[PDB]
RNA sequence: GUGACCGAUAGUGAACCAGUACCGUGAGGGAAAGGUGAAAAGCACCCCGGAAGGGGAGUGAAAGAGAUCCUGAAACCGUGUGCCUACAAGUAGUCAGAGCCCGUUAACGGGUGAUGGCGUGCCUUUUGUAGAAUGAACCGGCGAGUUACGAUCUCGUGCAA
RNA sequence: UGUUCUUCGAACAGUGGUAGGAGAGCGUUCUAAGGGCUGUGAAGCCAGACCGGAAGGACUGGUGGAGCGCUUAGAAGUGAG
RNA sequence: CUCAACGAGAGACUCGGUGAAAUUAUAGUACCUGUGAAGAUGCAGGUUACCCGCGACAGGACGGAAAGACCCCGUGGAGC
C-alpha cells in the first residue's frame, strides 16, 4: 500500500 | 563485598585524553572521540614508520639522479657502473651527502664512467 | 527544518563575530558633561546649544 | 533482587509510539531503583575435610612448632591468685614477648579468668586445640597433663 | 640527517625557445625544471625549483591532425556551459595559456603547484620584459 | 588593585558580555559615561559593580581614582533557575533563567 | 670523513662527532674499532674490492642506553582486533676519533 | 550481641517532618533531598549599593570555611598570553619538515607549526558497510555469566582393595 | 613460543587472524598474617618531558585536612563506549 | 484564470526587555565524471573557490518526527 498517513 | 571502582576509570580517561593532547576541537576534550583518534593515530604511526623507509629512499634516488645528470649519466647507468666498477656497496644517502661534499660524488661518477665502456 | 549536526564551538564563535554592538556617538557636553550623546539633550544639565531648556 | 524491590509491576510508558526505550518495569536492573540480578546471597561457607587430613594437619603443625623450638612445657601451671599480674610475670620469666597459647588439660578457672585481658594470649582446653590458634600465636605453653591427653586423643 | 634546504635556495632564470619543439615534449622538461628535479638540493616541500621564461609561444607546433581535432574545454558552473575551441584557434589568438595549461597539467596539484606555476612566464615572441633579471639561455636535453 | 563582584544577580551572561567586551580596557572616566548612554539594561548593574570597584580603590587603598583603568572584565555564570513553560498538546518545555557573576577589576595604567 | 658500516647500515662520520648506532656490546668504556671502512676520504680515495686493508676507524663508547619509547598500537578497523605493544630500541653511543687511512 | 553486609544513584520507597510532596474521580502509583567549624566563636565597625551582593577590618588552625557550608573532577561557559591563520576544498590524524617561543622526572627535549606524502570515524549485523543499513548530543555515576543442590571431566591432597 | 644438544646456555624453526579452545598476567573492594607511612601532612583531586612488552606502576610540585598502604593468602555486588 | 495589479491590518525586517524546542559520532562540511553494499561533502581523476555575516528559496544531506502499517516469517497473539 505504502500510504503516507503518519499521525 | 561491594566494589565501587571510581578512580581507575577516570585514570584511564585522563591517560587517553593526555595522549590526545593538541588535537582539533572536541578530539582533545571528549574521551569518546579522543580514543578513536588515538587508535587511528597508532595505525597511522605504524603505517608511516613503514612508509618513511621508502619515501626517504625515493628522495635520495631523485637527488642522485639530479647529480648524475649534471655529469652526463642517468641514474640507472650510474648504479650499473657502481655495481660493475668493483663491488662497492656505498649506500644512497651517503651518496646524497657526497654532493653536500662535492666533488667526492664526481670521483665516484668518474669511477662509474671508467668501466661502462 | 531540523539541524543535521550540532554547531561546533569555533563555528558558533565565528557567527558571533558581528553580534557585538558599537560605541554610541558620545561627545563632550559644553555645559558640564561627562559625556553627552550627539544630537540629544544632556541628561545631566538639561541644556542644548546652550539654553537650559530641560 | 529485581522481584524483591518495593516497586510496581506496571510499565511507565507503552511499548511503541514514544521515542524512548521500552522499559517494561519501573525498576529494571538498568534503572536507578536497583539494580542487581545476582548480588550477594545468604549462604554457609562450611565444609569438612576428611578426618585423616584433620589429624595429619594438627600433628604436622605440632611437629613444625616442635622443630622450631617454640614449645614450652609447664607442669600443672601452679597459680595462687586470680591476678593477671602473676600470669604476666610468668610470661616475662619465660622470655615470651609475642603472642602465645596456654593449653590446660583440666581447664582451671584461675588460668581461664586470667590471661584473657592480655591481647596476645589465648587460653584453650586440651581438646579445644585447633589449627588457627597454633599457626596464629607461634608459641604454645602446654602442660604435661595436656600432652598426656592429646597423645591418646590424637 | 641528510640535508634539507629552507630559505637558502638560489633561484636562477632560464629562457626556453619554442620555435621547433612540440607542445608537448618541452612542457614536461619545463615542469621538471620548475619542480627542481635538475638540482641535487631538491626537497619536496620547499619548492627548490627556479624561474623559466618561454618565448616564441606562437611558433609552437604539434604533430598529427591535432590542429583540428584537439579540443579545449572551459566548462562553467552553469547548465549548458560547455565552451570549446580547437587547438588552431587557441594557438592563433593566444597560445600563452595553451602553454600554461600544459604546464599546469604536468605540475603537481596543491599549494606548491600553484606556487611553482607563478615562476612560469610565457610570452608571445620573441622578447621578454625580464632582462633586468639577466636570464641565461637553457638548451633542452631532448 | 580593587575588585568588585556582583555574585548572583538576575541577568543572563551572554547579554552582559555584549557590554563588557567594549567596556574592557577603558579609563574609568570614559567608562561610566559609556554605560549611561548605551543603554542595554545590564549596564546599570555593570555601573554598580564599576562604582563599587572605584570606591574600593578610593577607600581601602587610596589609588587616586582619576588615574584608574579597567584591567579585568570577565563574566562568569551563576546557578540557573529552572522554569517550565506549557506548550501545545502537553509538551512542557524548559525555560532557563540564567544568572551571571559580574566582576570588574580596576588598577593603575 | 670516512664511510662506516656497522649497523648493518652505512653512516658518515667526522672526527670527534658523537653518533648513535645499533646495540653492539663493546664492554662500554672500552675502545671499539671499525674494520669494514669504505671510501676513506680526505684525499678522496675510491672504494673498490671492499674492506681494503689499512682502513681502521676507532671509537670511544660512553653509554649503553634506551631510545624514546614507542607505543606500537595496531587495530583492524572492525572485528574486535586490538594489539598494544611498547618498544624500547637499544643503541650504542660512540665518539669517533683518529680516522686512519 | 555479631557480620571477609551497604555507605547517600548504595543500603528499607523513605539516614533528611516519607508513604511526604506530586499525579489519578477512584483503586492505586510514588519521588528528590546527608556533611561549616572542635566550639557560632554565624563576619562588631568603615566604604559602594534602594536592597541583594561585594572590598577592607575582625573571630577562626584554615573565610578560596560565610549558610546545598568537607574535598571538590569532566561535559560547559569565560579572561589573558607563546606560536600559527583572510588563494584555501581537509574522517581533522600520522611521517617528513624550516621558522618562532620556552627550559624537562636532561632525556636522540617541550609548545606551535608554513609546506609535502599517505590516509573515507567507532560499534552492531552481514557474502560484502566509509556506508545513503543500526546505535550513540556530550560528560559523570549505575548497568549483564552469579548462587543453592546434584552429575561428569582435569588437576591437587589424604587413605588405599 | 616449540624441538634438539644441554658445556653459564647455545643452535634451528616459528610468531596476520573472525567464531572458538588453551595458558600467563595487570588493576578494584573486603578479610587473615607482620611491617610500615601519616597533621614535620593520609585517601582523594590537578600537572609533569618518568618506568614496565600490556593491562598498569612510581616520583616530584600545588589543593586537601584524616586515614592509608606493603606482604603471602583467601572471598567477590571484579574493570563500561 | 486569460493575467495578474494595487491598497489596509497581523506576523515576518530593525531596535529595547525576556526567551525555548525538535535534532545532534567528530567535523576546517564545493562541482563534474567514474568507483564502491550497484544513487558520494568526505574515495580517485580533473575543474573551480579570499575570511566572516544578514535577508530569502528549498535541490541534497537516501533530512527530522513514529524499532513500516503494505509483503513475508514466528510451530507469537487477539476478535469473529
Amino acid at each position: 500500500a505504502a500510504a503516507a498517513a503518519a499521525a | 563485598p561491594r566494589v565501587k571502582g571510581g578512580t581507575v576509570t577516570r585514570k584511564r580517561r585522563k591517560k587517553v585524553l593526555k595522549l590526545a593532547k593538541g588535537y582539533f576541537g572536541s578530539k582533545h576534550t571528549l574521551y569518546k572521540v579522543a580514543n578513536q583518534q588515538v587508535m587511528k593515530s597508532g595505525n597511522y604511526a605504524f603505517r608511516d614508520r613503514r612508509q618513511k623507509k621508502r619515501d626517504f629512499r625515493k628522495l635520495w634516488i631523485t637527488r642522485i639522479n639530479a647529480a648524475a645528470r649534471m655529469n652526463g649519466l642517468s641514474y640507472s647507468r650510474l648504479m650499473h657502473g657502481l655495481k660493475l666498477s668493483g663491488i662497492e656497496v656505498n649506500r644512497k644517502m651517503l651518496a646524497d651527502l657526497a654532493v653536500n661534499d662535492l666533488t667526492a660524488f664526481n670521483q665516484l661518477a668518474d669511477a662509474a664512467k671508467a668501466q661502462l665502456n | 527544518a531540523v539541524p543535521f549536526r550540532r554547531t561546533s564551538k569555533m563555528k558558533k564563535r565565528l557567527r558571533r563575530t558581528h553580534f557585538k554592538l558599537n560605541v554610541p556617538g558620545m561627545t563632550e557636553c559644553p555645559s558640564c558633561g561627562e559625556m553627552k550623546l550627539s544630537h540629544r539633550v544632556c541628561k545631566a544639565c538639561g541644556s542644548y546649544n546652550g539654553k537650559d531648556i530641560n | 533482587n529485581r522481584s524483591e524491590v518495593r516497586g510496581g509491576g506496571r510499565k511507565p510508558w507503552r511499548q511503541k509510539g514514544t521515542g524512548r526505550a521500552r522499559q517494561g518495569s519501573i525498576r529494571s536492573p538498568q534503572w536507578r531503583g536497583g539494580g542487581v540480578v545476582f548480588g550477594p546471597t545468604p549462604r554457609s561457607y562450611s565444609y569438612k575435610l576428611p578426618k585423616k587430613v584433620r589429624r595429619l594437619a594438627i600433628k604436622s603443625v605440632l611437629s613444625s612448632k616442635v622443630i622450631d623450638n617454640n614449645i614450652i612445657v609447664l607442669e600443672d601451671l601452679t597459680l595462687d591468685t586470680a591476678k593477671t599480674k602473676e600470669m604476666a610475670a610468668i610470661l616475662k620469666g619465660l622470655s615470651v614477648e609475642k603472642k602465645a597459647l596456654i593449653v590446660t588439660a583440666d581447664a582451671n578457672e584461675a588460668v581461664a579468668l586470667s590471661a584473657r585481658n592480655i591481647p596476645g594470649v589465648t587460653v584453650v582446653e586440651a581438646n579445644g586445640i585447633n589449627v588457627l590458634d597454633v599457626v596464629n600465636h607461634e608459641k604454645l605453653l602446654i602442660t604435661k597433663a595436656a600432652v598426656e591427653k592429646v597423645e591418646e586423643v590424637l | 640527517t641528510p640535508m634539507a634546504n629552507a630559505s637558502t635556495i638560489e633561484r636562477k632564470w632560464l629562457v626556453v625557445d619554442a620555435a621547433g619543439k612540440t607542445l608537448g615534449r618541452l612542457s614536461s622538461e619545463v615542469a621538471a625544471i620548475l619542480r627542481g628535479k635538475h638540482k641535487p638540493t631538491y626537497t619536496p616541500h620547499v619548492d627548490t625549483g627556479d624561474h623559466v621564461i618561454i618565448i616564441n609561444a606562437e611558433k609552437i607546433e604539434l604533430t598529427g591532425k591535432k590542429l583540428t581535432d584537439k579540443i579545449y574545454y572551459r566548462h562553467t558552473q552553469h547548465p549548458g556551459g560547455l565552451k570549446s575551441r580547437t587547438a588552431l584557434e587557441m594557438r592563433t589568438n593566444y597560445p600563452e595559456k595553451m602553454l600554461e595549461l600544459a604546464i599546469k597539467g604536468m605540475l603537481p596539484k596543491g599549494s606548491l603547484g600553484r606556487q611553482m606555476f607563478k615562476k612560469l612566464n610565457v610570452y608571445r615572441g620573441s622578447e621578454h620584459p625580464h632582462e633586468a633579471q639577466k636570464p641565461e639561455v637553457y638548451e633542452l636535453r631532448g | 588593585q580593587a575588585k568588585a563582584v556582583a555574585r548572583t544577580v538576575r541577568i543572563a551572561p551572554r547579554k552582559a558580555r555584549l557590554v563588557m567586551d567594549l567596556i574592557r580596557g577603558k579609563q574609568v572616566g570614559e567608562a561610566v559615561s559609556i554605560l549611561n548612554l548605551t543603554p542595554r539594561a545590564a549596564s546599570p548593574i555593570i555601573e554598580k559593580v564599576l562604582k563599587s570597584a572605584i570606591a574600593n580603590a578610593e577607600h581601602n587603598y587610596e589609588m587616586d581614582a582619576n588615574n584608574l583603568v579597567i584591567s579585568q572584565a570577565f563574566v562568569d555564570e551563576g546557578p540557573t533557575l529552572k522554569r517550565f513553560r506549557p506548550r501545545a498538546m502537553g509538551r512542557a518545555s524548559q525555560i532557563n533563567k540564567r544568572t551571571s557573576h559580574i566582576t570588574i577589576v580596576v588598577s593603575e595604567k | 670523513y670516512a664511510i662506516i658500516k656497522t649497523g648493518g647500515k652505512q653512516i658518515k662520520v667526522e672526527e670527534g662527532q658523537t653518533v648513535y648506532i645499533e646495540k653492539l656490546a663493546a664492554e662500554a668504556g672500552e675502545t671499539v674499532t671499525f674494520e669494514d671502512v669504505l671510501f676513506v676520504g680526505g684525499d678522496n680515495v675510491k672504494v673498490g674490492n671492499p674492506t681494503v686493508e689499512g682502513a681502521t676507524v676507532t671509537a670511544k663508547v660512553e653509554k649503553q642506553g634506551r631510545a624514546k619509547k614507542i607505543t606500537v598500537f595496531r587495530y583492524k578497523p572492525k572485528k574486535n582486533v586490538h594489539k598494544k605493544q611498547g618498544h624500547r630500541q637499544p643503541y650504542t653511543k660512540v665518539t669517533i676519533e683518529k680516522i686512519n687511512a
